[PDB]
């Protein structure tokens, strides 16, 4: 479970990524 | 006799007169004396019923013996009728006694509304069924002159319930121990 | 064809006179499998020295009777080897054929409603919370009641019929595998019963499974002189009888 | 599937064909019902019948929706105590799982003599204020199967259930409910027995030899308060999954006492439902 | 005995009579002196237990010492016996104690229900298993006459339980410190 | 390999000692074909629950012992299940196996001669035409002699062993199925044996085919406590038993 | 997999076949024991066996149904005052994680000498009313490795978890529960150890050396409020995904204190569950 | 929406079909 | 209905499996 981003703003998201 | 067995034997008997009447009971699948039987007991635990019915009746009799009794079921309409003539206008059905012994009654459904209730109504009355005599009860010497008939009831093809509620016929006017 | 022939060991039963034969739950008796099982031990499968025709004491039917009942895994706790693989073994299992002879002429009247039932819990006559005694559902050949009195010492069943001695509307009785004996058509009464159990194999000694009962339901009536006895007979037949868990020997009770 | 399942036609029953006369031999109408077996016999036999097209489903009429229907089958309850917290034998409960201890339900199975089915659970505590304010009551049903540590009392180490299984319940939160097995042993669940513990002519006879799933013990955590209380933790349950083999009589005397099938009054010289009528003649 | 380790070993002696009985224990693995067991311990962590089961037996005796037991097992449905003969009748096993040493003895799985209750139970009563001799305990010239036996129980790959549980053998009438 | 191990019911013996073993006459007992067979009735075989590893009464190996015998059909005459079809049915047949266990030390000296003989038809110690006694010649587990008293009243046999107690010098015995135990090597002997008889199934209780002795050849000397009893078992296995001609029950004697 | 897994029928045993006699040479019933190792007969060795297939798993007798089942390992309390709020080592918790602290699970492990896991949690306050009314009652829960700032008292400045970890909880919303790796270092969870901190004849020795998981410590928030109370935040612990090498014997003797393996009663001349015999010839 | 055993178990589920 | 790990860690997560 994963990129649902439920909401429609970017800056509500889960916690960057890594790379 | 209800406490007892004999609760469920009917005797036939003697009858000085003739074309006289043996019992009625009626239709209505919950009401004693139909209730209490394994159909009875059972319906008594649905709101609504319906389809044809089954009445089965036995002689306990003798094998010399014979008789020729006719079973009624007056529909819903009127009253447990007063008379054979009058109950023998609807449906019945004739009943040789011989070497067969069973005689089954089918109980058609009519009714107005495609199911009747399963509670006490006025409105789905199922009627009455009833016997009589046709003939006698001709023995031969030496034998008894009354004796019984069993009767049953089981359910036909047509049959079926609905709407499950909790039953009628048993209060816990307990509780129940260790 | 009414007519019925019955052969079972070394035994073999007529019926010139008859009402079908029953088939308890339409299942016919046989020997248990490697998937139902539990056990681990081969069991002893005494063949016809067994699970032949044992006929036991007989009876009176009176004007008076009430009924009387033997419990099966019990009723043959004396009938030759059958009943001593019972009390050799820990593990028993068996299905049974119930042959009920009553004759009487064209000239009598009576019926009698002979019915098998699985575990047949009686109740006792005594309010409360004690349960019937070992020792008396435990007859044996002899069956219990008839109409007879006795201590009431004793934690006793219910001697009381309509009941069903369980306390169910005997008429709704008829749920149980039976049938009658009207003496106006009748003759016998033949039920064949497979063993019904939650478990593989019981122990043929606490544990009785099948219970069988008849009841007088249209009293005896002739017009003969009372010298006229009309017994009532039962003859029972293991069948597929199985046994395991062998050891020492149980004792009598 | 779908459809007939949602429309609810899964078991449907045949219809009424039409019937003419019949100055026929054979005489359907006449069976020896001593064979044991059941006439079949039907409308179409007896009568000139008609053509009904039926639509009535014997769903409903299923071992599952017949039985599948939640019953308070015990109430547990705790009048607290304040004065004495701990103490021996209190302020946390121990039933004996297995029903009779109610009627209804237990009439309902008692129609067959063996049974087997997947339980569905349901608690409703119900916290009576006997106080002028209850708040926060944590609570611990923990179950407990045969040879087990029963808690004493409340707090004896029982109830840390390392290996058991405790549901909590916190004021607020909707009920409980969980769900188990078919348990027992094997095949099926004993709905009575003709066996005894023993030889011994004081050995136990009835369907309590058969069945002993251990025991449910409760307690409300939470520990000391002020405002007392009393609770009432109902219970229902609900069968799923369920199978059904020898069918029997149903009951019609009020029990007596729990397992055992004893009929018998406090004098009432007994008492059934059928009801009395002056007259065969007139219904 | 109890609290020390002898606790472990039973000596076989003289017996100055014939066909005598050495022990017996019940096979209720959920009962001390089976219990606390590596197998015990444990199954008192299900509420039920099924299969077979192994008890072995090693002879701590001597070398030119010689021996012969009979060990039996009594299923469930009696009483422990009394007597040889009538245990010998069961489930048994002789055993010839020579250059091997351990014998080991199985326990069939004979039960009503597949499955058995680790609790005690009247129902689940597992049966005795008893060891007699068969002979004697011989020894040649100054040797001692008594020895011991130690003996064990592992499981068959008939085993399995279920219905995890918290332990009866062990309370913890504590608390636990620092 | 010496050592052996047999598996008979529910029941097993070991060995870690033996002297091979021995089948009578080199033929395997098993059970009746439809050929040599003549009953007409189907056999009843129990399998397990009956042809087992039952032990027998023990005995004490004296330097004053003399020599002890059983019968076989009847050493078993109460031996469960087995011992009970014996006594149900008249007909009965059936093979055995023979473990004879008797241990000491390896500072022990004895030798046991073991025998089985077909038709062993005892001689009585009176002279005369009288034969011994029905009651005498059916001793049970218990078996006979030992070197014992007895009332010279009774049509007793020959307590006679260099004879046979038939008046064959013993010695020639060695032409029946045998073998010894002599302590220094043996543990054990091992019989096993078909069921020889000019009939297919004869009388369980009027005649015992198989007869079986245990003769002491070279006395047992040790130099030891007197404390130290050397015993001697016999174990016995009826084999593929087979019986018929059900019925009522014979009596005990 | 499902199937087999929702039926749970994974690891299944064998059936027993069927055996007839043998009057052979090799005897599989005699072995030597003292090899150490174990004997492998069987049934069908012994016996004349019939044929049963079985139908048992060996599901849950798993490391993970064996172990994965929650227990309390701690009770949390705190006595609330409101005369001193603060003050120094007050209305604030703190108890050193790890077991031991707790019977029943402690036991169970022990069974084992090494094991790893991730542990999952579960709190269960329990707000008890000493008052005519509470409300709401805001809880921190804040979790504490070592070298780190443990709270002298309640508001230190080690209650902003700046990078620490606090869970919170307010009367109402359902319990926490969290979980956790494998945390400690290397590989796996000592069950014990028979280490030393050091040859200072004043060193500590036992498994309380290699596990030093930080503490946790407790406080609740909402400050000052009229009406007293108490708390039993009570704490449950599972382990999920499991691990298992070498196996030991189970404790028989009632512990003693924490950490450390000691029996040793006040008296109690000691006692273990054996239960004395009259005779060895009759059960 | 069906055939959603969120539990693993099975006893767990709900009131089974007809057939 | 699984391997749904609505959360990212694996020490969150069922009860592992059983192979
Ligand atoms: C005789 O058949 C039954 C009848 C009832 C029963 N119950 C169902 C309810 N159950 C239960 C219900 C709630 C809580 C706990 C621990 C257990 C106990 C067993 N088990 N077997
Ligand atoms: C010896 O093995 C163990 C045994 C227990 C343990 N615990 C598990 C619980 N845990 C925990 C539980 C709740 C809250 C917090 C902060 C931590 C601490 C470590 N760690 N290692």
């Amino acid at each position: 479970y994963f990129n649902i981003n439920y909401f429609k703003d970017a800056a509500s998201s889960g916690a960057s990524r890594l790379d | 006799n209800v406490g007892n067995v004999s609760m469920y034997t009917v005797q036939l008997g003697n009858q000085t007169g003739m074309a006289q009447k043996v019992f009625s009971i009626k239709v209505d699948i919950t009401s004693t004396p139909l209730a209490t039987t394994l159909i009875g007991e059972i319906a008594s635990y649905y709101t609504h019923w319906t389809g044809s019915l089954r009445f089965s009746f036995m002689f306990c009799g003798t094998a010399n013996t014979t008789l020729k009794l006719l079973l009624a079921y007056t529909p819903p309409g009127i009253d447990e009728p007063t008379t054979r003539k009058d109950a023998m206008l609807g449906t019945h059905v004739v009943w040789d006694v011989g070497l067969q012994s069973t005689i089954s009654l089918v109980v058609p459904w009519v009714s107005a509304s495609h199911f009747r209730l399963t509670a006490d109504n006025k409105y789905s009355m199922a009627g009455y069924i009833t016997c009589w005599y046709q003939t006698n009860l001709v023995v031969p010497p030496s034998t008894p002159q009354t004796a019984d008939m069993l009767c049953f009831v089981s359910a036909c093809k047509d049959f079926c319930l609905r709407m499950a509620r909790d039953t009628d016929l048993h209060i816990q006017s307990g509780p129940i121990e260790q | 064809d009414r007519i019925m022939q019955i052969t079972r060991g070394d035994s073999t039963i007529s019926s010139d006179d008859v009402a079908n034969a029953v088939v308890g739950y339409g299942v016919w008796p046989h020997y248990l499998t490697p998937q139902d099982a539990t056990a681990i031990n081969k069991p002893t499968q005494p063949d016809t020295s067994s699970n032949r025709f044992y006929t036991l004491e007989s009876k009176h039917w009176n004007g008076s009777s009430k009924g009387w009942w033997w419990k099966l895994p019990d009723a043959l706790k004396d009938m030759g080897i059958f009943g001593e693989n019972m009390y050799y073994h820990f593990l028993g299992r068996s299905g049974y054929t119930v042959h009920v002879q009553c004759n009487a002429s064209k000239f009598h009247q009576g019926t009698l409603l002979v019915a098998m039932i699985p575990e047949h819990q009686l109740a006792s006559a005594k309010h409360g919370s004690v349960t019937a005694g070992y020792k008396l559902t435990h007859p044996g050949e002899a069956g219990r009641d008839v109409s007879q009195e006795r201590d009431a010492s004793l934690r006793q069943p219910s001697d009381d019929s309509w009941l069903n001695f369980d306390g169910t509307l005997l008429g709704n009785l008829l749920i149980f595998p039976h049938q009658f004996i009207n003496l106006r058509s009748n003759n016998s009464a033949t039920l064949i019963v497979p063993y019904v159990n939650a478990v593989p194999m019981d122990s043929m000694l606490r544990h009785n499974n099948w219970c069988l009962v008849i009841i007088p339901i249209s009293p005896l009536r002739s017009e003969t002189t009372s010298s006229n006895i009309v017994p009532i007979t039962v003859s029972i037949s293991p069948m597929c009888a199985e046994f395991s868990g062998a050891r020492a020997k149980n004792i009598k009770q | 599937n779908y459809i007939d399942e949602v429309l609810n036609e899964v078991l449907v029953v045949p219809n009424i064909k039409e019937s003419h006369h019949t100055t026929s031999n054979s005489a359907p109408l006449l069976d020896a019902a001593e064979t044991g077996h059941t006439s079949n016999v039907q409308p179409e036999d007896a009568i000139e019948t008609r053509y009904v097209i039926t639509s009535q489903t014997r769903d409903e009429m299923s071992i599952e929706s017949f039985l599948g229907r939640s019953g308070c089958v015990h109430i547990s309850r705790i009048k607290v105590d304040y004065t004495d917290y701990n103490g021996q034998d209190i302020n946390f409960t121990k039933w004996k799982i297995t029903l009779q201890e109610m009627a209804q339900i237990r009439r309902k199975f008692e129609l067959f003599t063996y049974v087997r089915f997947d339980s569905e659970i349901t608690l409703v505590p119900c916290i009576a204020g006997r106080g002028d304010d209850i708040g926060h009551i944590v609570m611990q049903y923990m179950y407990v199967p045969p040879g087990a540590p029963i808690p004493s009392k409340r707090n004896d180490f029982s109830w840390q259930s390392g290996t058991n299984m405790s549901i909590f319940w916190q004021h607020g939160q909707p009920f409980p409910r969980f769900s188990i097995p078919f348990l027992s042993i094997a095949s099926a669940y004993y709905m009575f027995y003709d066996g005894y513990d023993g030889d011994n002519t004081s050995s136990k006879y009835g369907s309590v030899v058969t069945n002993d799933m251990g025991t449910i013990c409760s307690r409300i955590v939470t520990e000391k308060q002020k405002l007392s209380v009393v609770i009432t933790t109902h219970i229902y349950h609900k069968a799923k999954h369920t199978k059904a083999w020898c069918p029997r009589p149903p009951r019609a005397v009020p029990y007596t006492h729990s397992h055992v099938t004893n009929y018998m009054p406090e004098t009432g010289d007994v008492t059934t439902a059928i009801v009395r009528r002056n007259t065969i003649t007139t219904a």
